[PDB]
């Protein structure tokens, strides 16, 4: 149905989605149980993980636009994560090893992660009829890889240990490449401009030296939170000065504060809807017990069975305004399961996080798998830059937000967890409701300034 | 996944014994292990327990008697059970939970070990 180099990027994609995902599912246990951080500790250094993972994601772009090659910068991005994931399977012999681990895995996913997407969208003539399939395609391909880590990495990490779940992250990310390589005559036409001249070892020893730096940067601000705070809230309170001194703008900007409380609300998964999860859920669904950690893999599922139903199935602001909408029940569904659904000994039934992962996912599909595609019908580089700065503050309140859940270690009783899940997950959703009516309200105002 | 209990018996009133919980596959060191005991008669009830991180939990008639302690080494869960008294007569398990909880009934505990004995004799030696 599509040109065959559609089909090296689906499988490169869902195999580093794959490793990423295997962190990410067990990263926060990880630090509770394997190096004795506080819930607190944890939610808020995740929060900074994802942060760089995903604020530097524009320095790939523009390494793949202008200086290596696209198709370079693909295979330079996964050597460096699958480095890092092997590191971060090292850092369990020595464990002063795991914040530059983590930051190799930032770098590398901020060298990587724009290069598949601009790769595939030169696949196809310019207007193609194929292509909204094909990203849709590209999307499921992600949720794939998501979906199939996110379900087995914390039972391998129980079964056989970190070092082998981190271990074969790496291998995720050595298949990737093997797949790229072996496919590489399938995509010698296709590039950017960079990719048909000769490589520059000026501009490759730029690259390799300012990565370098960049994970020494990481490490530090992922073991100092308190300042990758400051740095994102100079770097953002700038970025806002220089946007304001400098109207089909105002409506990407509006558009990227709502995204900002969607990722807010993204990161409670791997946090605190997670330790949710373990402590005031039943392990046990349709007869089979499961790691409650691979409950985060409700997301990508409902994304796999929901993206073709929605994309066979107002316009710009208002299908934001429904995805905030989603996002609230989301949270206001977990906030009822607790406080009217529980058992005596406080624990909820999972067909209530189900409900509640598939509000979140909805919410997903209409407001950041739709996001930068019609930003981009807005405006453009900078506002890529900005797009992804801002999904980073996102993760860093996320972190901050998910706090509020934090438990002692010791505490044991269900009973004594249940109220706080619930009261502050009653509280983002109420929060979220208030933001989805003014985005509602807005709407008229928004879909005008489209005009 | 399986849980081996041993170190059942046979004790005077007074006496002691120690089980212990073993898991096989996995690491018990993620899970919340919890002590149930069903004596002639009643159901399951909660005993005693560690969760994954040093948090206890006793029922109140063996508080001061019994003890839970975790050897993370050698992947084991320990009951101690001092100044035994014939009322401790009942099959023993240990129950396993993922994470920080011990919920106090059998139904959020997804494994189980198979059960040991414990009888606690009103015997006293004659004076
Ligand atoms: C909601 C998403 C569900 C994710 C789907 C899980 C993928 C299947 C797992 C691989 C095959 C099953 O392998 C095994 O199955 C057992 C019993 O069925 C489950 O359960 C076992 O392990 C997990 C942790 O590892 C413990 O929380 C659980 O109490 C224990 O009984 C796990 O899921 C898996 O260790
Ligand atoms: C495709 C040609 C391979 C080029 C690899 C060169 C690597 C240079 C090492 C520089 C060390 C800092
Ligand atoms: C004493 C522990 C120090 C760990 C440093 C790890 C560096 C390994 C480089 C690959
Ligand atoms: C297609 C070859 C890419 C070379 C990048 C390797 C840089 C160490
Ligand atoms: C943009 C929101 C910043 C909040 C800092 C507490």
């Amino acid at each position: 149905q599509q040109p065959r180099p559609f089909f090296m990027i689906f499988f490169v994609e869902l195999w580093e989605r794959f490793g990423y995902y295997g962190v990410q599912g067990v990263l926060a246990v990880f630090f509770v149980k394997q190096l004795g951080f506080s819930q607190e500790q944890a939610f808020v250094t995740f929060g900074a993980f994802a942060a760089l993972v995903y604020g530097l994601i524009s320095i790939g772009g523009y390494v793949g636009d202008h200086l290596l090659g696209t198709k370079r910068t693909i295979v330079l991005g996964a050597l460096v994560l699958a480095i890092g994931y092997f590191m971060t399977g090292m850092s369990l012999l020595k464990p002063d090893l795991i914040f530059i681990a983590l930051g190799t895995i930032a770098v590398g996913n901020g060298l990587f992660k724009a290069n598949p997407a601009s790769l595939l969208s030169k696949c196809y003539p310019p207007k193609d009829p194929r292509l909204d399939g094909a990203f849709t395609l590209f999307y499921m391909s992600i949720n794939i890889g998501s979906l199939i880590a996110l379900s087995l990495a914390p039972v391998i990490a129980d079964r056989f240990g970190y070092s082998v779940t981190y271990n074969l992250c790496g291998a995720g990310l050595i298949i990737a490449l093997l797949v790229y390589i072996a496919c590489r005559g399938m995509v010698k036409d296709i590039g950017s401009e960079p990719d048909f001249r000769p490589m520059s070892f000026s501009k490759l020893l730029y690259v390799l030296l300012g990565s370098v730096v960049m994970i020494f940067v990481c490490a530090w601000l992922m073991h100092n939170v308190e300042v990758a705070n400051l740095v994102l809230i100079v770097l953002s309170i700038v970025v806002t000065i220089i946007f304001f001194r400098q109207n089909k703008m105002f409506v990407a900007f509006v558009l990227m504060l709502e995204a900002v409380v969607f990722y807010i609300l993204y990161a409670q998964m791997p946090t605190s809807l997670n330790f949710f999860a373990i402590n005031n859920v039943h392990h046990e669904i349709l007869g089979f017990s499961i790691n409650p950690v691979s409950f985060q893999a409700l997301n990508p599922f409902w994304v796999v069975l929901a993206s073709p139903i929605l994309a066979g199935i107002l316009s710009m602001p208002m299908k934001f305004t429904l995805g905030m909408f989603m996002c609230s029940l989301g949270f206001l569904t977990a906030a009822a399961a607790g406080m009217w659904f529980a058992d005596a000994q406080g624990l909820t039934s999972p067909w209530f996080i189900v409900l509640v992962y598939l509000f979140q996912s909805l919410g997903e599909l209409f407001i950041s798998a739709l996001g930068l595609a019609m930003i981009a019908a807005l405006v453009m580089g900078f506002i890529l830059g900005m797009w992804f700065l801002t999904q980073a503050a996102a993760f860093l309140l996320g972190g901050y937000v998910a706090t509020f859940t934090a438990v002692p270690d010791n505490i044991t009783d269900p009973l004594e967890t249940l109220p706080v899940y619930t009261n502050v997950f009653g509280k983002i959703g109420l929060v979220t409701l208030g933001v989805a009516v003014v985005m509602l309200l807005m709407v008229p105002w928004l879909k005008r300034m489209i005009a | 996944v399986q849980l081996v209990e041993s170190g059942g018996g046979l004790v005077q009133a007074g006496g002691s014994l120690r089980l212990s919980c073993a898991a096989s596959g996995p690491t018990l060191s993620n899970y919340a292990v919890g002590w149930f005991r069903q004596a002639p008669g009643k159901e399951r009830e909660f005993v005693a327990g560690i969760n994954w991180s040093s948090g206890l939990r006793y029922k109140d008639v063996v508080k001061g008697r019994f003890t839970v302690s975790r050897d993370n080494v050698k992947d084991t869960v320990y009951l101690q059970m001092n100044s035994l008294k014939p009322e401790d007569t009942a099959v023993y398990y240990c129950a396993a939970r993922f994470g920080g909880m011990l919920p106090l009934q059998p139904s959020g505990y997804a494994n189980w070990g198979q059960g040991t004995q414990v009888t606690v004799s009103s015997h006293h030696h004659h004076h």
